[PDB]
């Protein structure tokens, strides 16, 4: 799985990391239905469909 | 004559039983470890040399955030009114910081923060031009 | 479901005892695990018994992450 | 669509804009320009005569307060706290200080989804009005709360 | 009438209430009034609140729950129960000659100086609460143990939290 | 020579004086200097007049004011209770004590510093104590109306005030207890200035 | 040896040594150890030595 | 009139010792940082203060990330300073990388030496206008 | 499930609080605290006057007290006297450790489950009141039981 | 069989002990059908399902 | 001492008699394992496992 925000992955881990100049973040890692990240301070969960 | 004893609370749940029962063992692990490790290495200083408190620091806050640095020091530094800057450079490992409290003024909660830091970056302050200095560990 | 949503409620006290980034060393890599064990005594047969102190072994060798783990992946 | 819910959860906007017209119309000020929400309460209502403390009936607007700002979703909220001038700087602005201490307590008891609180006291060091007759019965005594609305 | 914060720390107009409101008989309302004011009264009530009282000789005690009375890992005090203070106040009315003692005691975990300083916290809070009660300061002595003397096991959840309290003795002459 | 009693409005002036103890009766305004070494455990003074002296030292000391004098006193002295029901001001160096009762009625300027083990303060009305410069491990404080009293506390604090009572401590107790009943007030009042200032710990958060 | 400060004055201190001693100290006079005193604070318990050093209240 | 309680309070016994042991880990936590934790003296620094002078109060915006010394040149000569280097130079350059919008080159220099450190570091004289880079050995 | 007993077996909560409500009744002293369990019985419905000789009427009282002990379950119970000041030190001791020993002995006879009985008696050395006008009719001279409950 | 526990194992004896610095110990031993412990100087028996 | 990994086991079934006596038994029962202590003065009661093998 490829994945491109502008957040802060921080649950299951990664093989390939890069950021842009302007924060946006992209990873690449094994599938996963679901993330977690943090936003403020706030930690959240994203679902992850299509698999 | 009723008959009764004082603590008489909601029912609990045995899962949070189960959880506190090894809650307990692993921070009275943590407490000795605590104690063994200051007994074999006597501490020589404290940051508060480098982080003196001064006047319009005791504008008090209260915090929740288990997230990055970056921006949680930068808002500190806006509310504060002091110039921000970053030396050194952030690495592409994030550096995560989780902290919870509840009236702590900003050189004890800067000072608990530098401290949560540790190796990976440190923090100074310099109140004769207001500045917030947050520093990188620069290494190999 | 409701152990699950029960946890979900005490959240922040969870990671706030079980978090492992402040033990996580300088390199960004994880420090091995150690098991510890006392007062070891084995009988394998007549005229056959062993008697040991103290035993420790390595579980799992250190080695690199990106990310300190948390309890999602030990209790949900 | 009963999964992934249609709004934040407690969210109704009908309610929210009657409390705001209720609390107007009880005098406390509330204000929004942009994306930033003002409330000003006078502190006449809340504390006693240059007093650090608060009368029984002030936790009923307390809660009214509280339950508005648990509609909202936001990050930080500043609370200061302004009063008149009677015997010095310094006391003056360590009455202000333990007033928000206290507010500011008892809101982060109530379920203020929050993520930080500062709270400040200037005393009299910026007035607001050139009318200042009145001790705390002045409009100018009064405490402040500041936020805004994040996403 | 009344005022929820103690009444400002003043004493009760309640018996003159009481036959007051029901005139509004001279002796129902006396009954009434020594109905409430009985000291078995008091005791249940005490009862029918989290309170817990020992008489034994001429020496008595009174046991407080730690956690239904206090906020958690707080110095400072609830003020939802207040009725069970106020009843506290009205009992020790009656004897106002005993010396006092009052003892904290807490559980099992964390670090053994940092429960003795909660102890010292929560029995001084209490002292000076009575003091400000109106006792002179001279009849009364605080004191905060660690988890040395438990009247349950440790090790069990209600057993902790049976033990976590708060103690006053006091004696006749 | 061992007493003293003085009635006739006069001036007295003395100096390098010995003695073990002895009793002062002093009346009419007598504006009176004395700068020896003298101890003694009573003094009395009618009042309307200033009083100077300078050493004092003895195991034990009691006075009550009844008019409204100004006195000043210098040397180590063991107190063990003062009362006040005038227009008085008072003034000492240090103190080394362990209990001490202090009532005051009508208006007492008190300006102490020393020791104390055991502190109990009464204010009636118009009664201004600046017990700063004065620690006192154990502190117990009780304030009516109209009452003013800056405080040294040092481990434990309880203080009680009615309505328009100010009570200011220029230090953080390990343990603190305040209560305002009407219009109370008590306030740290610090610099916020010195650079090695200490904040609240989990014994300290008590809230106004 | 370690001195430490009591009860403080303006113009006049009292001083503590680590054997007991006692000292009624004013601005001019010469303590062992630290040298010189030149200024006292009342708003701060810090006195400085010509020698150079700080003394403060006990712990 | 009505003073509700908390809503998120530990009004079990489960949650009140969970909620203790947070707090004793916590603190064993932090009394482990303290211990661990290595600081450095301000009296002894090695971070080149500000040359406070009013040629280096200029605002600029500024990328780079490769070699320092055409890099330090070009600031000398924005600064309208004398410029000049003292060593030899390493095979493999220093580099650094710096992306910045509004401040200062007094910090930009602070920063550049910052990063710097063992390799080589950096001095000022407003005497004479004038900037030097020294090598290490 | 149907193997093991639903409960131990003989107990029923009703009948502990009405056989202890029934004994405070009678007028021995009984007391709960925690885990902590104490009673109290005089002298005079044990023994005569300061006498090591059990009343033979005694024995129905002796037989409900066990009958309530042996309900819970337990590891120690201690026995001890307390007595008036008589003649000596020695005599009050003696006599004393010989009543303990003696209602001990019965109760061990008695089917009672505890793995440790542990008696003594201390005279007149810890009075429990300061009124001592009685004699064995006093109520500082008793004898009295303490004991932990078992889990 | 492996048994967790920490009270004291008495009938069938048992090949392989171990006990932990906090009091808990665990024993390999053979399979049976019952166990007889010492709890606090009173003898138990303890059944096995499952076998 | 240190506990062997073999515990110790003791069967103790009397009546009424003194606890020196009980002390005095119980370090007959335990024989050559272990031995009991007694310091008066000190108010200190011990036992020392057996050093052996």
């Amino acid at each position: 799985m490829y994945v491109r925000t502008n957040l802060t992955i921080l649950s299951p881990g990664w093989l390939a990391s890069m950021t842009s100049a302007d924060g946006t973040h992209a990873y690449e890692m094994q599938k996963s239905p679901v993330l977690l990240v943090s936003w403020h301070g706030k930690v959240m969960q994203l679902k992850v469909e299509g698999l | 004559m009723k008959f009764k004893k004082p603590p008489i609370n909601n029912p609990s749940d045995d899962a949070t039983i189960k959880l506190a029962e090894a809650a307990v063992s692993v921070s009275d692990s943590m407490l000795e470890m605590a104690k063994v490790e200051k007994v074999i290495t006597p501490p020589s200083k404290d940051n508060t040399l480098t982080i003196p408190n001064a006047y319009n620091l005791q504008a008090r806050a209260s915090v929740d955030w288990s997230g990055p640095i970056e921006e949680l020091t930068a808002r500190i530094a806006k509310a504060a009114h002091f110039r921000f800057r970053v030396l050194g450079k952030s690495p592409s490992v994030p550096v995560l910081i989780s902290i919870s409290t509840k009236d702590e003024s900003l050189a004890e909660i800067l000072r608990d923060i530098d401290y949560q830091a540790g190796k990976k970056a440190s923090i100074h302050v310099y109140p004769n031009s207001q500045v917030v200095e947050l520093r990188y560990a620069k290494i190999y | 479901k409701i152990i699950d949503e029960q946890l979900n409620k005490q959240a922040r006290n969870l990671d706030a005892i079980y978090d492992f980034n402040s033990l996580v060393l300088e390199h960004n890599i994880l420090p091995p695990v150690l098991l510890e064990g006392r007062n070891t005594l084995n009988l394998a047969d007549a005229q056959s018994i062993r008697i040991s102190d103290r035993t420790y072994k390595v579980a799992k060798q250190a080695h690199f992450i990106t990310t300190p783990p948390t309890w999602r992946q030990y209790l949900w | 669509v009963p999964k992934l819910p249609c709004r934040v959860d407690g969210a109704c906007d009908a309610t929210i804009i009657k409390m705001m017209t209720d609390l107007n119309k009880k005098g406390i000020k509330v204000a929004s320009v942009g994306q930033n929400y003002l409330i000003s309460i006078p502190a006449s209502a809340l504390f006693a005569d240059q007093s650090p403390r608060l009368n029984w009936a002030s936790y009923s607007l307390l809660n009214e307060i509280a339950a508005f700002l648990k509609q909202f979703r936001k990050i930080a909220i500043t609370v200061t706290s302004y009063s008149s001038k009677y015997v010095s700087v310094k006391r003056e602005r360590a009455l202000t200080l333990a007033r928000s201490r206290v507010v500011s307590e008892y809101l982060w008891s109530q379920g203020v989804d929050s993520r930080i609180i500062f709270t400040q006291g200037l005393g009299s060091d910026k007035p607001i009005t050139s009318y200042t007759l009145g001790g705390d019965r002045s409009p100018n005594a009064r405490v402040e709360i500041t936020f805004r609305r994040a996403v | 009438c009344f005022h929820p914060p103690y009444n400002n720390f003043q004493p009760d107009r309640r018996a003159v209430k009481r036959v007051g409101v029901d005139t509004g008989g001279g002796t129902v309302g006396l009954v009434a009034s020594i109905y409430r004011d009985s000291k078995r009264k008091i005791i249940r009530d005490l009862q029918k609140q989290d309170i817990q009282y020992v008489e034994y000789g001429d020496t008595r005690t009174l046991i407080i729950p730690t956690d239904k009375y206090f906020m958690f890992s707080s110095p400072r005090l609830n003020e939802i129960c207040y009725p069970g203070l106020n009843n506290v106040i009205r009992l020790l009315n009656f004897y106002p000659q005993s010396t006092i003692y009052v003892a904290g005691f807490t559980d099992n975990v964390g670090s053994r100086s940092h429960k003795r300083k909660l102890s010292q916290a929560q029995a001084e809070t209490m002292m000076t609460f009575l003091w400000a009660n109106g006792i002179a300061a001279k009849r009364l002595k605080a004191e905060g143990y660690g988890d040395k003397n438990a009247i349950s096991d440790n090790a069990i959840i209600h057993g902790s939290a049976q033990n976590r309290r708060i103690e006053i003795q006091w004696f006749t002459s | 020579l061992n007493r003293f009693r003085y009635e006739g409005a006069g001036v007295v002036t003395g100096n390098n004086l010995r003695t073990s103890y002895l009793d002062l009766y002093l009346a009419n305004e007598g504006t009176t200097r004395l700068a020896g070494n003298i101890g003694l455990q009573k003094l009395e003074a009618v009042g309307n007049g200033v009083t100077q002296i300078n050493g004092v030292s003895s195991r034990n000391l009691q006075i009550v004011l009844k008019g409204d004098p100004k006195v000043l006193i210098s040397g180590f002295v063991n107190l063990r209770q003062l009362d006040m029901y005038g227009k008085g001001t008072l003034s000492l160096y240090w103190i080394k004590s362990d209990t001490l009762t202090i009532r005051a009625k009508k208006a007492a300027k008190i300006q102490l510093a020393g020791i104390v083990n055991r502190l109990d303060v009464e204010l009636w009305d118009f009664a201004q104590f600046k017990g700063k410069y004065l620690r006192a491990q154990r502190s117990f404080v009780k304030t009516h109306d109209k009452s003013v009293a800056e405080i040294s506390a040092v481990n434990h604090q309880s203080s009680l005030a009615t309505d328009a009572s100010d009570i200011y401590y220029y230090n953080l107790s390990k343990t603190r207890a305040d209560f305002m009943a009407f219009n109370g007030s008590v306030l740290d009042m610090r610099e916020w200035g010195q650079s090695d200032l200490k904040d609240f710990d989990r014994y300290n958060k008590q809230f106004p | 040896i370690i001195y430490y400060i009591q009860a403080v004055i303006p113009g006049r201190a009292w001083l503590i040594g680590s054997n007991g001693s006692t000292l009624t100290v004013r601005e001019g006079s010469k303590i062992p150890g630290y040298g010189m005193v030149k200024l006292i604070d009342s708003l701060q318990g810090r006195i400085l030595t010509s020698s150079g050093q700080v003394i403060k209240f006990s712990q």
